[PDB]
């Protein structure tokens, strides 16, 4: 049952590094 | 007036030859297994 | 456009709401303390206090609450197991529900001096800006220290005006709190000497009066006040933040090494005890001086307090836990029920064998049995093909003096055996496995717990001496420095 | 009193004067090296 | 003068380079 | 069998953090679409 | 800016700021107090560390009167 | 003009080595602890400490030789040369493994002196004492490992000793000991390490390979003044770079720079954190639930559990050697072997 | 199984007496100083660009072709924490350090792994002091081979059946 | 109530910022679960 | 004055060979006048082991470690 | 003896809703300071 939550935390961590490549705040001059 | 290169040759040739003598103890005397 | 981090420097040059800000600490932190004492009363078991103490039970802020001389209940029991009619107010509930109405009233004065920022107390008179004189709010508070000090020490330690403290004997047997009379000679320095502790807070605390004294009335050098900053209070924060962790790896000294500030029996023993053999020593002690007065090792034995034997127990080592085996340490073992009594093992021609001890590195340890020299004489081998000392091959027969095996031999070589890997573990104790549903790994005590938490917190404060430190003399370059 | 109080007494002394030598060797060095103005 | 501040690491060096370079021929 | 309360510890302890830095950021970005003046400032 | 009856109570307690004594002041004296109480604390330590032994200073679990 | 300023004035004279006032404590304890550990890897040995040979005179070399911990015997004893151990004697002192302590507490107060000198000296440049707080993780380092952990432990003796194969000893202890790979405090360690590393090798690889063309020469160390204003790499050609390599990428030099300094003094101070622990034995030792699983199942098998069997090769094989004070006999048919070996 | 990996790599080929892992440990060491250190002087000398409230990352806009820190002011910081002639002054000289430092210090320990595993070893200093008399005198190295014996007899403790292992 | 507050600031916290916590947070939920779960 | 200019010059070389080599010297006569065993008291290869004792010496008492020593090192 | 995951139930299902409107409320409070333009809006 806790493999369910080491299957989501590893999960999650990956969603957060999809956003954070593909929606990153474009960096911008002027 | 010594050249500054003739000093880092024997300053040198003595830095090989300490070396030379404490690689030449790991093989003779203590520490040498022998 | 605060960074998260530098979200609280909006009270920095806010005296209104610094207080606000610090009364709302102080209601959490003392709202903390009435619940944990709440939390620790729902769950504590105050039936055994000789084989189940509040150290086995994970109780952390119930031996702070004894130190200084709370020690019964509204539900009639007391820790020492003296049965009581009525304690009055401080209680163990009567002193949590205490600190749970301090934390609501700070709570509603943090609200005040939040709305009610803009005080005329807090402007100075010289520029109308919001000032605090530093220097002399210091000894303000350096005064009030004293007289806090002192008071503790002249009335609540020495029973003048209080109930002392508690103090026990040489090994944790019988323990009480009572009025304890200050030390002044060099034994007040001796930190398992519980004079010493009365003779501190009177003496620091007359000093903490009169350097009060000096400093609400001498103003600070122009030197100094300019070296070290004593107009901007973050000065003082840096300088708190390393008296503090200062404190913090003493009072984590003194609980890991012990004190009489640190009584075993609210505490638990030391690692120390175990290493010395320290309560194993005085058993000893105390069954020879029984057989010298014509007593058999039966009767010996059977005179061993069993409050005694279980401190000669490596499951009550605070260096035996672990960092993720969470809870008391009667989630690890059990809770101790009865001691089966001192096993003596014997080989054949009949001279004693002893069990070498687990030390507390070891998480694992072999079984071996030596004599009076050291030498070996048997133990439980890995490998049974060209094994000489095992068991079978020297008839090692056992003996239980004392306890509740107390005349009983055990001569076949299996249970011999059993006998053995609990005898390396110290005295041998029947635990209660099920009512906590013991897993079977130690844990460590409250003097271990307490010792983590404070030295790995004096740590983590020592790099905010640091930071705030290098904040305050460095300040007017921390937005980046001149090009010119 | 003790040989081990008064071995103590005695390096707060050597303590003391190996802070005094350095002391009094920066106070002497810091008048003939001054800065001139 | 700068003289015992390179002198304070350069004469104990010395004085230990001698000594190491004469235990190379130290036997049991 | 594992610890019960670490279901807490775990799932509190992500939840609860990361949705503080969910309310910096949505709030930082709500502040800015006040000032910029038009359509989202109301 | 509130006058409060509590508040003129304490007003003279924070009405200096900045307020100093001219030059090094009590400075020399302060680090003589600072002085005694680094030894103070090496002798404590030394004494806890039983690298100072003290006559009938046995330190070592000792029997509180019970 | 005072007294106190003409000193002030001396030692903060611009000149070769600069003092300061923090030279007063880090010079003296600084070269006592560096001279302590020659004298001691030179001359001093090991053999009334620990039974073992670890200076150049008895036959060590650099890898071998150490300033070895005092015995066990004398517990967390300071180990003065006037002390109640030693009372004067410089022989029996080093006998004793006082020199251990002399390195040790020589050494704390040069740590102490070297980062009083980092404040001082950005206070009389006027700068930012960024390089002191990045300093507060080697010094944290040194006060958990070499103060902090024996004196939770029994003695000095388990402490690391000051030689290189001593060292390697002590890595080697605290696995067999206290599993200290399975603490998660010396995997943050391990992380701000080796992201310390990458963030060295990749920042300066970045910064090298996105030069700007400001000479004739392929030789491109000669195209930079230290007094020029221009960035002498491509920032926007560099974030372009990572941003299609990696996804991500730098936009802020400020912030890339301060990066360089979070990872490895955040792993230096996440690891002291956990060698706290271990000085109590409050260590990451067992998965208690797979403990309790493999108890009762005698085919379950992790790489979990193959390390503790590792463990517990290293405690019995070693224990008689290292803890030597403690008289350990084991018998060769109590020590856990696999077949064969 | 990293772990695992690790310590079987010490028993049987004694990596921590490599000298191709020492350089690599001062590579890592090394270019995690170094990192803290080029991360430090930059963050100590910046210029002025932002106020107490925001943040001082701000002072930075990307995309400006003007330097963000003070370099003189850096290089007079580290020439006199150590010495004037122990520091860069070039910021291309410099950063090609922090590239080569790791680098080089990855390198040599990936051909300690690739020349370990031809089993040619770390040094091997077991017995090697010894008395007038002829016994062994242990040293540090003698301590590291019990921790070294005991991983060994306990790894993979049902594959062996032959008294070496030469696999 | 006193009057307004001038010591009153904004706070920030840009995407970046936000991803790298969210990062922090899962990841040490990750690290830390094996050893709270036990 | 500068570095490089200073051990290029004669006069230091005129200085620094006869000071530089008796140190070196000194360092030689200190390991093999046997003055070094006297010192630090690291035992010479004779005497890790004696007569009586042909264990390893440890010392098992904090305040009696001077006197231990002692007799651990008499013959 | 209850049902353990009714803690993750009622703790996840008190707090992450709880959250989520302390989210709401907190960006409709920084939209007003944002479009007020006065030292909070930055
Ligand atoms: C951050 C920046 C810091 C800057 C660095 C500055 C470096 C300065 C160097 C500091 C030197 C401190 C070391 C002093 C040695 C010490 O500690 O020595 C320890 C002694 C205590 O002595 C030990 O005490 C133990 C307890 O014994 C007791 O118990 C025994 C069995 O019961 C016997 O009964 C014995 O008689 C009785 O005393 C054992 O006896 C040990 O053998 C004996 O060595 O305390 C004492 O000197 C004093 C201890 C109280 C001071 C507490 C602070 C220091 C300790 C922090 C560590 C706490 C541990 C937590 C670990 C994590
Ligand atoms: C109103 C008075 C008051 C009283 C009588 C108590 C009483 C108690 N508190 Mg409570 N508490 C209070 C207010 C009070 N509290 C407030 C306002 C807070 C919020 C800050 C708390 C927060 C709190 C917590 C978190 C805890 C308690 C606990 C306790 C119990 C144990 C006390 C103890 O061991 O501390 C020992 C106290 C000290 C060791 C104080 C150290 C003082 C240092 C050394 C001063 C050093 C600086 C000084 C200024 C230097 C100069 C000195 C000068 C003289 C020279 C005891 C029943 C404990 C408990 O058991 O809870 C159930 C506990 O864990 N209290
Ligand atoms: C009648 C006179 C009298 C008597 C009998 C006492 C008695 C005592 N004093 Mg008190 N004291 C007094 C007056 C007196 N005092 C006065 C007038 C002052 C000035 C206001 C003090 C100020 C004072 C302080 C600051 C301390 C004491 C302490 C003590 C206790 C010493 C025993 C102990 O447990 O310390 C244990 C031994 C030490 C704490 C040694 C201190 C050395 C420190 C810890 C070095 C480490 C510092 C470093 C930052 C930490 C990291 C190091 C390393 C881990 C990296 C003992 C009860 C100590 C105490 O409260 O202990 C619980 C203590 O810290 N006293
Ligand atoms: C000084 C701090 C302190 C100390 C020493 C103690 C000590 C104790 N507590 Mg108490 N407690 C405290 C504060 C403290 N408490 C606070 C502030 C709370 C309110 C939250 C509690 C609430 C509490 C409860 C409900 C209980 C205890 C219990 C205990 C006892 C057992 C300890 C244990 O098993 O931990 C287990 C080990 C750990 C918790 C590991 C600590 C955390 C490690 C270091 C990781 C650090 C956090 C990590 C980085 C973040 C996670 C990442 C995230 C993204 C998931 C022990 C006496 C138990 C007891 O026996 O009571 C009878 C018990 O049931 N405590
Ligand atoms: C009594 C001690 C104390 C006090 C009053 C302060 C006060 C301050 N610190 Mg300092 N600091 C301290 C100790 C203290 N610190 C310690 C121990 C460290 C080392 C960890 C630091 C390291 C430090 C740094 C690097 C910085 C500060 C900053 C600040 C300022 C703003 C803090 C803020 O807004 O964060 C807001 C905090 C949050 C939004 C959430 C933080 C969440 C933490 C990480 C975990 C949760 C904490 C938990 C709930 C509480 C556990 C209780 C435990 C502390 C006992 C404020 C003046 C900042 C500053 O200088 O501003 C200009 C700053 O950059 N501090
Ligand atoms: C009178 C009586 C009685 C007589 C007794 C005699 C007596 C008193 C004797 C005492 C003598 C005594 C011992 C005194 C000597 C004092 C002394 C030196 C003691 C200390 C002991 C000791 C051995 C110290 C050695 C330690 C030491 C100095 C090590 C440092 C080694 C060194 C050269 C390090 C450099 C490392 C390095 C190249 C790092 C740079 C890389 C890096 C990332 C830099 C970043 C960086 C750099 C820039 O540059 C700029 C620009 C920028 C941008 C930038 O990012
Ligand atoms: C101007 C002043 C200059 C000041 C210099 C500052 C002094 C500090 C120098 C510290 C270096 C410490 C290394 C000592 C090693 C030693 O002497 O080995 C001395 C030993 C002597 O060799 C051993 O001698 C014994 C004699 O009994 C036995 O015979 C052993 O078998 C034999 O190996 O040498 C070695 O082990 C051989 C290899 C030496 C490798 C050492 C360098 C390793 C890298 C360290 C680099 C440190 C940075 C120094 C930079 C300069
Ligand atoms: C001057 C400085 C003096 C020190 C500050 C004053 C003492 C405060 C220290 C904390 C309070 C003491 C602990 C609580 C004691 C307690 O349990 O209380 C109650 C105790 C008696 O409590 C009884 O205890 C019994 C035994 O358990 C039973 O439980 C009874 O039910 C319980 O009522 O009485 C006292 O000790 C009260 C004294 C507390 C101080 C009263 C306030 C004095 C402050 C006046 C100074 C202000 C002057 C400023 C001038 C304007
Ligand atoms: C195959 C090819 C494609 C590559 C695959 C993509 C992987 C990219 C990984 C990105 C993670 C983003 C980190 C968020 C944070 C974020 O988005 O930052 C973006 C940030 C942009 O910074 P700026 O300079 O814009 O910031 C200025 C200010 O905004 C500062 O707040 O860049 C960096 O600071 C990070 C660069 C180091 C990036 C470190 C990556 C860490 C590696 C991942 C660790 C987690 C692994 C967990 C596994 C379970
Ligand atoms: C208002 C009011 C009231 C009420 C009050 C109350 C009811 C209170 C409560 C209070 C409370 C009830 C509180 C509590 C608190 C708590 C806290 C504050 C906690 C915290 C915690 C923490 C902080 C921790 C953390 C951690 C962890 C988790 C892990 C480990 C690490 C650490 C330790 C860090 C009254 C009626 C009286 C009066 C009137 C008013
Ligand atoms: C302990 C003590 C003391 C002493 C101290 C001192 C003063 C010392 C010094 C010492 C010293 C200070 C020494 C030094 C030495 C050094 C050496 C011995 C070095 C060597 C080196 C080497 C051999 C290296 C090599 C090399 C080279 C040369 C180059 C190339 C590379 C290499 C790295 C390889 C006293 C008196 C206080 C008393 C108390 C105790
Ligand atoms: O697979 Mn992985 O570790 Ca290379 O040695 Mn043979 O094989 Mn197995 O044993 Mn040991
Ligand atoms: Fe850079």
């Amino acid at each position: 049952m806790e493999a369910l939550v080491y299957t989501f935390l590893l999960i999650g961590t990956l969603m957060v590094i999809f956003f954070a490549v593909f929606f990153r705040e474009t960096p911008r001059i002027l | 007036r010594i050249p500054l290169w003739l000093v880092g040759l024997v300053g040198g040739l003595a830095v090989i030859t300490m070396l030379s003598l404490f690689f030449y103890g790991s093989y003779s005397g203590l520490g040498s297994s022998l | 456009a605060l960074p998260w981090y530098r979200v609280h420097t909006v009270v920095l040059n806010d005296p209104g709401r610094l207080i606000a800000v610090h009364l709302m600490h102080t209601a959490l932190v003392a709202g903390w303390a009435g619940s944990m004492a709440l939390y620790e009363l729902a769950v504590f078991d105050p039936s055994d206090p000789v084989l189940n103490p509040m150290w086995r039970q994970g109780m952390f802020v119930m031996p702070f609450m004894t130190r200084l001389g709370i020690t019964d209940s509204w539900g009639g029991w007391s820790i020492t197991g003296e049965s009581v009619s009525n304690p009055g107010i401080w209680s163990f509930e009567g002193v949590a529900l205490s600190h749970i109405i301090l934390s609501g009233m700070c709570f509603l004065a943090a609200i005040w001096h939040w709305v009610y920022w803009d005080l005329e107390l807090f402007r100075d008179p010289r520029t109308g800006e919001p000032a605090l004189d530093l220097p002399k709010i210091f000894g303000i508070h350096l005064f009030l220290s004293g007289l806090l000090c002192f008071g503790f020490g002249a009335f609540h330690v020495t029973g003048l005006f209080g109930p002392g403290i508690w103090v026990s004997d040489a090994y944790g047997i019988t323990g009480k709190v009572q009025p304890v009379a200050p030390a002044w000679g060099a034994d007040g320095f001796n930190p398992f000497n519980p004079g010493g502790i009365a003779a501190h807070h009177i003496a620091a605390g007359i000093f903490g009066i009169f350097a009060g004294i000096f400093h609400l009335t001498v103003r600070p050098p122009q030197r100094l006040y300019r070296a070290l900053r004593m107009g901007n209070i973050e000065t003082v924060l840096s300088s708190s933040i390393s008296a503090v962790f200062f404190a913090a790896f003493v009072t984590s000294g003194t609980m890991w090494y012990g004190a009489a500030a640190t009584p075993i029996e609210l505490f638990g023993p030391t690692r120390y005890q175990w290493d010395s053999g320290y309560f194993q020593q005085e058993i000893e002690r105390q069954v020879e001086t029984s057989v010298s007065e014509g007593l058999s090792e039966s009767q010996a034995w059977s005179r061993i307090p069993d409050k005694l034997a279980f401190y000669d127990y490596i499951g009550n080592n605070p260096a035996k836990g672990g960092l993720f085996r969470a809870g008391p340490m009667n989630k690890g073992d059990g809770i101790a029920e009865a001691w089966l009594g001192h096993p003596i093992f014997r080989d054949k021609e009949g001279r004693e064998l002893t069990v070498r001890r687990m030390p507390a590195f070891f998480e694992t340890f072999p079984v071996i049995l030596v004599d009076k020299d050291g030498i070996i004489r048997a133990d439980i081998p890995f490998r049974r093909a060209e094994s000489k000392y095992s068991i079978e091959q020297v008839g090692v027969t056992v003996d239980f003096y004392g306890g509740k095996l107390n005349g009983q031999t055990f001569k076949d070589a299996p249970t011999v055996k059993k006998f053995a890997r609990k005898a390396q573990l110290g005295e041998v104790f029947e635990f209660d496995r099920t009512s906590l549903e013991s897993d079977g790994v130690f844990r460590s005590s409250p003097r271990g717990w307490y010792t983590y938490g404070h030295a790995n917190f004096a740590l983590l404060f020592f790099f905010g001496h640091l930071w705030h430190g290098g904040r305050t003399i460095f300040r007017d370059v921390f937005t980046g420095i001149g090009a010119e | 009193m003790t040989a081990s109080l008064s071995n103590f007494i005695a390096s707060l002394i050597a303590g003391g004067v190996v802070v005094g030598v350095i002391a009094i060797a920066l106070i002497v060095i810091s008048k003939s090296d001054r800065i001139l103005r | 003068f700068r003289w015992l501040a390179i002198h304070g690491l350069a004469i104990p060096t010395v004085f230990f380079l001698g000594g190491i370079t004469a235990m190379q021929f130290i036997q049991r | 069998e594992v610890q019960f309360g670490a279901y807490l510890a775990v799932l509190l302890g992500t939840f609860l953090p990361a949705l503080f830095l969910v309310n910096l950021f949505i709030q930082t970005e709500a502040r800015k679409a006040g000032k910029a003046g038009g359509q989202d400032s109301d | 800016a509130l006058r409060t009856r509590l508040g003129e109570i304490l007003r003279p307690l924070n009405a200096e700021y900045g307020k100093v004594a001219p030059g090094w002041g009590t400075t020399p004296i302060m680090g003589i107090v600072m002085l005694a109480f680094l030894i103070f604390l090496v002798i404590i330590l030394q004494i806890y560390n039983s690298s100072l032994i003290i006559e009938n200073v046995d330190v070592d679990w000792a029997n509180g009167i019970v | 003009r005072g007294l106190f300023d003409l000193v002030d004035d001396w030692l903060k004279k611009d000149r070769f080595v600069f003092v300061g006032w923090s030279g007063l404590l880090l010079f003296p304890t600084a070269y006592l602890a560096a001279g302590g550990w020659m004298t001691g890897t030179t001359f001093v040995t090991s053999w009334y400490t620990h039974g073992l040979a670890s200076s150049y005179l008895e036959g060590c070399n650099f890898l071998t030789a150490a300033v070895s911990t005092p015995a066990n015997s004398v517990g967390h004893s300071l180990l003065l040369l006037w002390g109640p151990e030693a009372q004067g004697d410089f022989t029996r002192w080093c006998q004793i493994g006082g020199l251990w302590t002399f390195v040790a507490l020589h050494g704390a107060f040069g740590l102490i002196g070297f980062c009083l000198r980092q404040f001082e000296i950005a206070r009389l440049v006027g700068i930012r004492p960024y390089n002191a707080i990045a300093f507060s993780g080697p010094i944290a380092v040194f006060v958990s490992v070499f103060l902090l952990y024996p004196l939770g432990q029994a003695s000095w003796f388990f402490a690391p000793s000051f030689g290189v194969a001593a060292i390697f000893r002590f890595l080697l202890f605290l696995q067999g000991f206290h599993n200290w790979t399975l603490n998660p405090f010396h995997m943050m360690g391990v992380a701000g390490i080796l992201g310390g590393a990458l963030l060295c090798a990749i920042h300066g690889a970045t910064v090298e390979n996105t030069l700007f063309e400001d000479g004739d020469a392929a030789n491109t160390f000669r195209a930079f003044t230290p007094t020029q204003s221009e960035e002498t790499y491509s920032m926007v050609t560099a974030n372009r770079f990572w941003s299609q390599i990696f996804g991500v990428a730098f936009s802020n030099k400020r912030w890339l720079h301060f990066f360089m300094l979070f990872v490895p003094v955040t792993g230096l101070w996440t690891s002291s954190i956990g060698i706290v622990g271990l000085a109590l034995n409050l260590r990451a030792y067992d998965f208690v639930s797979q403990e309790l699983r493999a108890a009762e199942d005698p085919e379950f098998e992790t790489f979990y559990t193959k390390n503790h069997l590792l463990d517990e090769g290293i405690r019995a094989w070693m224990a008689a050697q290292d803890q030597p004070h403690e008289n350990f006999v084991f018998p060769e048919e109590v020590l856990p072997r696999g077949n064969a070996l | 199984g990293t772990f695992n990996f690790m310590l079987v790599f010490q028993a049987e080929h004694n990596i921590l007496m490599h000298p191709f892992h020492m350089a690599g440990v001062a590579g890592v060491f090394g270019g995690s100083l170094f990192s803290a250190m080029h991360g430090s002087l930059v963050t100590s000398s910046l210029i002025r660009e932002t106020t107490e409230n925001e943040s001082t990352n701000y002072g930075y806009k990307f995309g400006q072709e003007e330097e963000t820190y003070n370099i003189v002011a850096a290089h007079g910081y580290f020439g006199r924490l150590i010495f004037q002639y122990a520091s860069f002054n070039n910021s291309r000289a410099l950063h090609f350090f922090l590239a080569l430092w790791p680098v080089v210090g990855i390198w040599i320990t990936s051909m300690g792994i690739s020349t370990m595993a031809f089993n040619l070893n770390g040094f091997n200093f077991n017995q090697s002091v010894v008395d007038s008399q002829g016994r062994v005198i242990n040293t540090w190295a003698d301590i590291l081979n019990r921790a070294n014996l005991g991983i060994e007899v306990m790894h993979e403790r049902n594959a062996h059946n032959f008294p070496l292992d030469l696999a | 109530m006193t009057g307004p507050n001038p010591n009153k600031q904004a706070v920030e916290l840009n995407r970046t910022s936000l991803y790298w916590g969210l990062l922090l947070i899962f990841v040490l939920a990750v690290l830390f679960s094996s050893y709270f779960f036990n | 004055r500068p570095f490089s200019d200073i051990i290029t010059s004669v006069r230091y070389w005129i200085i620094h060979s006869i000071t530089i080599p008796s140190l070196f010297v000194s360092g030689w006569l200190f390991i093999s006048t046997g003055l070094a065993y006297d010192v630090f008291g690291t035992p010479r290869p004779n005497e890790y082991f004696t007569q009586d004792r042909q264990q390893v010496p440890l010392v098992n008492d904090r305040f009696s470690a001077k006197q231990e020593l002692e007799d651990l090192t008499k013959g």
